[PDB]
DNA sequence: TTAAGCAATTCGTAATCATGGTCAT
DNA sequence: ATGACCATGATTACGAATTGC
């Protein structure tokens, strides 16, 4: 029987609404150390993984590894049905027919159980052929994002140059062009605005924007990003969580 | 001519031929620019629902043609006020105005030639007819059938060709008037069959005219006898053709015991132009007789025709609904099954799904489909537009590459089906059965830009339970189940194995050859596309059991 | 001559804005003592009646009773009034359209509109009736119920052992969300008011949206459930109420 | 080269926001003192005049004059890429063939660089009007909000009597007018009001005036000047120029 | 220089418009 | 505090295909 206590209903709909769009299927398996669910977009070129630790959670009573066929949009619309003051627990019986999610308020009200429906997505449990990639780069999560949507705008497909150590970013549309030049920045004051370039290897990647803004949703879990980029291996966007971490795995288009 | 030539230069040589042996010269009118559209006919509205009972057809003999003829209709007859003023014609006797407003002369001043025309092509067209008639094989039955279809067309291809603003001799007057004709003759038809045949004449019932397609009307008598409403059907046809002039003539042709009108031009039941036996089920306008869907629309919606109209039983029909979406949503149905075949066209304004395919054909093969032929395709999965997921059904036998499952559910297959049961079990109660609760994610062998160096860490089997540390294809909870696990899996593959077999056994037989290598580009043939697939999920399968 | 002076520009705002959208055509009835006005949905299963009082309006003279027959033309006619401007109603004799004067404290800023006025309202015969059961809960957190769990069904159940239970069972699955009064906390317009019957029935979730959007006027929403008659949903008004008659859906 | 340098990035912006809805394309002319640009509507009822001096620059060099016609729905989506910390400077070499936005920072060095492709054969500018019967002010926002809320009874709206700004519009469900006068006590040099000859009595467009009252985001206050049978000014005033909008009457007898 | 007509449904994509969530104020 | 602005459903329009008379 899982029993998943949360501190706060906020966190896992922004975990579920970081992907949502991009993934609408998703299997996720409640092990005996938390919660891990990885997908693949239809476009097999976007492959998203999420780990919560159990550290995240406030209680955690599943003793037997259980499997949950979500449906993206449907768990959505039942966490939008959820408050700003609710501990929002997740149980499930041995054989799990439905979810019920409790947004119990911590004051005394009303308490929101809700049955949600479970499917069976008969899908593989894929994970990632690790590989030292050729920059781990650390950069604030809204700067990234709103790089990618200025750039975006004008054409559909993002290049991202890793040389010399300075972070650059090129789009050559039609309406004419976008080149953003930020260098690696370090400061005291803002550890969010931290940017540290690695000089293993240089990085010249375009990747298609439409799968960068979907990206860039899972913006608000994180305060900043780590990508990982590699000429041969697929691109790496960490998201990093209190216990897991929201992280894609995109592949330049080729 | 017959092959580089529309229907025009048919009509514009009997018009020359008929017009020399009448003294008569055909003036080089200046074709016109161009023309939007003139006012058509007046479609009755369909009262949509399941019909039961028996609703005869009546419809007219080449009505257009008919109408034409009948009122001294042509070139040569057409006057207007100030000719039949100064003419002093009588009215009713010498001239006539039709509908449209337009003025004509009777048979008693001049016969037109285009009368003379349509009676030569209606007395073809009533041999060709004598000749299906008298004709047993249904292969020469259907061969008879196009010979009198395109001597059908050619007699309206004559009003064609007078309201034709693009050619010779565009005579809008003459194909306003005849639609005008046609437009006040079903009215009227209609008026008098629901006048004559209700209660106080001394009838069962109260006739209705359930639907109307600018020439038939499909009376309902609510008499649920057959044999009676084929009866009536013919006499009030009979009536009716004596409320009209001479070569207009009603006929009962067919009756629909099971009627299933969808909507407006669409609908399908049962032919029954015997008391004793139904001939067929036709399908007008749906998604089965269409050729912009996958054939396996086609083959549902006439297996669940099949099984509503002539067996009767809803329950099945709704079982095998479920059935195939069980097998679209687990990649249950062959390639072969989706293949969607569209109409290319010479310039897009909004781009097509076929247009960019045939596009990226041309660009990779090196050569695509010019305009006019049919692009056939499948909707891949993807998030961009749909015009960007399509792909030539051979590069996707090829690179493996997945089959957008729930496109083909939601989009080919929910609307018709729900269309045609939803009459019959309700909205809410139709539309339920089309939710997704189970899903095959294939993401095998399509090996590119990320589905490469990936792994399956291989979770365990009926609970998927990631704890698989200990080897085996069941983790330390669920063994008690290891006896049914085994089962299924060699049942499975008990059939796959069977099938590939008489697949390629099959092929061998058809290739004639037995010692020889069967390398066949046929895509035509059903077990294309199938016998490969069937060899994949089979080696996959049997990958499966070697776990043990 | 009728002559009403809202207190607030925005009260007569927000009043039109809580049932501006399941009706269309309503007469309001104004007479010495006040102005009503009811009307039937467009469906013809949400009645709304509308009450206001004397003393609601600054001044309200309604020399005779007159009455007032399209509340989109009404609401785009009183957007243009701003925060700090007195609406006043003005209507003549047997009137074809009727004046409403935004005046302003300052007297150099005038802003007056004329707005045409034919409705046959099916005139009901409400009866105040003997409901099953009697609550009250504060307008934001009904609001909040009904919006959660409209999108897991069209249909929405809702008091049984002094305690009611909004459960909504669709295809997605199924909500449900308990409900007991309290009045612990020193301000009351947070409590949960309850009063002799058991009632279970059920509504569409649409005709619930639309009544939902009257919590803009009282911060508390009275329910009176019975079994052999349309729901009440009443907002409270300082001068009068706005309240709802929904009918059930079958059993 | 062509060095403009803003203020503020969030200056281009504003300004263009007028342009962008009612203005098409527009060519515009450099020179020694500022920038100019100006463009009617396709329907021949609306002129747009821009000036730009330099005391709204940093730093102003444009040795030579430049003429550049450009699409201004792709300009605002690289001026859309602007932080409120960085500088815009327009960038241009002799006889440009594409303009160059340059986004930088005075804490972390950031360098945006976007292109932009510009030719319409069209540079005709003319202004006649210099005298008009009248002349007031108001808040940009509260002209925008009388407009606003009179287009939704009618499809034009007629503006001038004594000492009193007079707004009326008649339509199908009914008629609607606002009458608001100069003189107010607030004490606040913005929300005043001022009127200074002939009355005038001219209706307009409202889609037109809709299209106009999109400019108060230039400034907070805005001048309209009346004339009889001749187009109304619609002036926002800038730091070194302004945006003034001429809008042609409608034939009313 | 050459080409029958119109009525009707269904689906996809864009353009436009109402409405809510969150933020400088 | 109040709307501002961006994001997200309804609604309309029209191209494209095919079939029905
Ligand atoms: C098929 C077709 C039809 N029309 C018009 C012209 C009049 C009506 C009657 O057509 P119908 O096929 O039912 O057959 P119909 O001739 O009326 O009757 P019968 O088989 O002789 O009984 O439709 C056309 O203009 N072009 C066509 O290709
Ligand atoms: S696929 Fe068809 S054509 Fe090819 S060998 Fe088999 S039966 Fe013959
Ligand atoms: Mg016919
Ligand atoms: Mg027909
Ligand atoms: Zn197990």
């Amino acid at each position: 029987m899982l029993e998943a206590k949360f501190e706060e209903a906020s966190l896992f709909k922004r975990i579920i609404d970081g992907f949502k769009d991009c993934v609408q299927l998703v299997n996720f398996q409640c092990k005996e150390d938390g919660i891990i669910a990885q997908a693949v977009d239809d476009s097999r070129v976007l492959l998203v993984s999420l780990e919560i630790g159990v550290e995240a959670f406030q209680e955690y009573r599943c003793d037997h590894p259980v499997t949950l066929g979500m449906d993206l949009t449907s768990l959505s619309k039942i966490l939008r049905c959820g408050n700003n003051t609710d501990t929002l627990t997740l149980i499930a019986d041995n054989t799990p027919d439905s979810i019920i999610l409790l947004f119990e308020d911590t004051k005394k009200d009303r308490i929101a159980e809700y049955s949600l429906k479970l499917m069976d997505i008969d899908a593989d449990f894929l994970k990632i052929e690790e590989l030292q990639y050729d920059s781990t780069l650390s950069l604030p999560s809204s700067e990234f994002s709103k790089i990618v949507r200025d750039l975006s705008q004008l054409s559909d497909s993002i290049n991202i140059m890793i040389t010399k150590e300075t972070i650059k970013f090129v789009a050559d549309g039609d309406i004419g062009s976008g080149s953003v030049i930020i260098k690696p920045f370090v400061d005291m004051e803002h550890p969010e605005t931290s940017i540290k370039l690695e000089m293993d290897q240089p990085v010249d990647l375009t990747f298609g924007a439409k799968y960068l803004l979907d990206i860039i949703k899972g913006s608000s879990l994180s305060d900043r990003v780590g990508i990982r980029l590699s000429s041969e291996a697929p691109a790496l966007f960490q998201f990093d969580l209190k216990s897991g971490f929201l992280q894609f795995f995109l592949a330049p288009k080729f | 001519y017959l092959l580089a030539r529309g229907q025009q230069i048919k009509v514009v040589s009997q018009l020359f031929r008929k017009c020399l042996e009448i003294d008569t010269v055909i003036p080089n009118m200046q074709s016109q620019a161009s023309d939007d559209q003139y006012e058509g006919a007046t479609v009755i509205e369909p009262i949509r629902g399941y019909y039961d009972v028996p609703i005869a057809t009546l419809d007219f003999n080449s009505l257009y043609p008919s109408i034409m003829m009948a009122h001294n209709l042509c070139y040569t007859t057409l006057c207007n006020k100030a000719t039949v003023e100064r003419l002093n014609l009588k009215i009713d006797e010498d001239y006539v105005i039709t509908p449209n407003g337009d003025y004509f002369v009777t048979t008693k001043r001049r016969r037109g030639i285009l009368p003379i025309i349509l009676d030569e092509l209606i007395s073809a067209r009533k041999r060709a007819k004598k000749d299906l008639r008298d004709e047993k094989d249904p292969f020469k039955r259907d061969v008879l059938n196009g010979r009198q279809l395109a001597l059908k067309i050619s007699a309206n291809s004559v009003y064609g060709f007078t309201g034709a603003t693009v050619g010779k001799l565009p005579c809008l007057a003459i194909s306003s008037s005849v639609t005008a004709y046609g437009r006040t003759m079903i009215l009227k038809t209609k008026t008098a069959v629901q006048e004559k045949y209700c209660i106080k004449n001394g009838y069962k019932h109260d006739a209705v005219v359930v639907y109307g397609d600018t020439d038939s009307v499909m009376v309902k008598f609510g008499t649920t006898d057959l044999k009676e409403a084929m009866d009536l059907g013919t006499e009030a046809a009979k009536y009716v053709s004596t409320l009209f002039k001479h070569p207009i003539n009603l006929e009962f042709e067919k009756a629909y015991f099971p009627y299933l009108l969808i909507n407006k031009k669409r609908y399908a039941g049962l032919f029954w132009t015997n008391p004793d036996k139904f001939d067929k089920l036709d399908q007008k306008g749906l998604a089965s007789v269409r050729r912009d869907s996958c054939s396996l629309v086609s083959i549902v919606m006439n297996k669940v025709l099949k099984k509503i109209l002539i067996e009767r039983n809803v329950d099945g029909a709704l079982a095998f609904v479920r059935e195939t979406i069980n097998d679209i949503l687990h990649n249950r149905v062959d390639i072969s099954k989706l293949i969607i075949s569209k109409t290319l066209a010479p310039n897009y304004t909004n781009p097509q799904p076929h247009a960019v395919l045939a596009e990226r054909m041309k660009r990779r093969e090196g050569v695509g489909p010019n305009v006019g032929d049919r692009v056939d395709y499948v909707i891949i999965g993807g998030n961009d537009k749909l015009y960007n997921r399509a792909e030539d059904p051979l590069f996707v036998l090829e690179n493996n590459i997945q089959v957008d499952s729930r496109y083909y559910l939601t989009n080919q297959l929910q609307n018709p089906i729900i269309s045609i049961v939803a009459p019959i079990i309700g909205d809410k109660q139709a539309n339920g059965m089309f939710v997704v609760k189970s899903i095959k994610i294939n993401t095998g062998s399509q090996k590119g830009g990320l589905m490469s160096f990936i792994k399956k860490v291989e979770a365990c089997k009926s609970c998927k339970g990631p704890l698989r540390k200990g080897e085996g294809p069941l983790c330390s909870n669920c063994l008690a189940r290891s006896g049914e696990l085994y089962i299924k899996a060699l049942y499975d593959v008990r059939d796959l194995e069977e099938k590939y077999s008489r697949l390629w056994t099959q092929c061998q037989r058809c290739a004639g050859n037995l010692h020889s290598e069967v390398l066949c580009s046929n895509k035509n043939c059903d077990i294309f596309y199938m016998r490969v697939k069937v060899k994949k999920e089979l080696q996959e399968k049997v990958e499966q059991l070697s776990k043990w």
